């Protein structure tokens, strides 16, 4: 019974400690200093969604701990954030479509010198 | 967690755990206990610490209070997002 929670706070604190030295990785340089380090664009996009879904995840975790009864306001912010990467997913998907046909044409050129040679 | 990106598997382990851990009765802990109490609020504070160091990175000049700064930083992250796809999608659009 009382035994019950023990397992539920040991799994918590594994966690915590397990991800400190990657937010300390994370940080290790400003975000302007790795943006302006960066050519393109998609990976910028990438970095800035990365830095708010990681901040917005600490706060919900911080929000959980504290006994906050009112979720509502950091769940909205998990929202958006996953909106988001939704946005940047949809571009991803419109980027493969593109990439697929290209594929699709070589694959047809390599089979077409390959054949009518055979 | 089996993603293969090690940053977000620790950020989902974390937040996971979190909130099993405050779905379980606490406040009956919280009342018993005051070891309890006091190293959940240590653990909060780690937390925060942690958003802190992010908020950080964020805002390099260094020449409630962290709830309305963590909205305000997300607001301006979410413009510097909207401004990057803004570009992506203008020039696949003129391409």
């Amino acid at each position: 019974d009382i035994e019950k929670i023990k397992p539920y706070v040991r799994s918590f604190s594994k966690a915590l400690d397990e991800l400190k030295p990657e937010i300390e990785k994370l940080t290790s340089k400003s975000l302007d200093e790795q943006l302006l380090l960066l050519s393109d664009e998609r990976a910028k996009l990438e970095l800035i969604n990365r830095y708010a879904y990681v901040l917005s995840s600490l706060m919900f975790a911080n929000m959980k701990v504290l006994g906050v009864k009112d979720m509502s306001p950091i769940l909205g912010e998990l929202k958006r954030v996953k909106s988001y990467m939704d946005k940047a997913k949809q571009y991803d998907n419109r980027i493969t479509k593109s990439n697929e046909k290209s594929q699709a044409e070589q694959e047809k050129a390599k089979n077409i010198i390959s054949n009518v040679l055979d | 967690s089996e993603n293969p990106d090690v940053l977000l598997s620790r950020v989902i382990n974390v937040v996971r755990a979190a909130s099993s851990l405050a779905s379980q009765d606490v406040d009956f802990y919280k009342n018993l206990d005051r070891g309890f109490s006091k190293d959940l609020k240590s653990k909060a504070d780690k937390l925060a610490d942690m958003a802190n160091e992010i908020i950080l990175s964020i805002d390099e000049h260094h020449e409630s209070d962290l709830w309305n700064n963590f909205g305000n930083i997300m607001d301006n992250l979410l413009e510097m997002s909207d401004h990057s796809l803004d570009k992506l999608n203008c020039a696949i659009n003129s391409k």
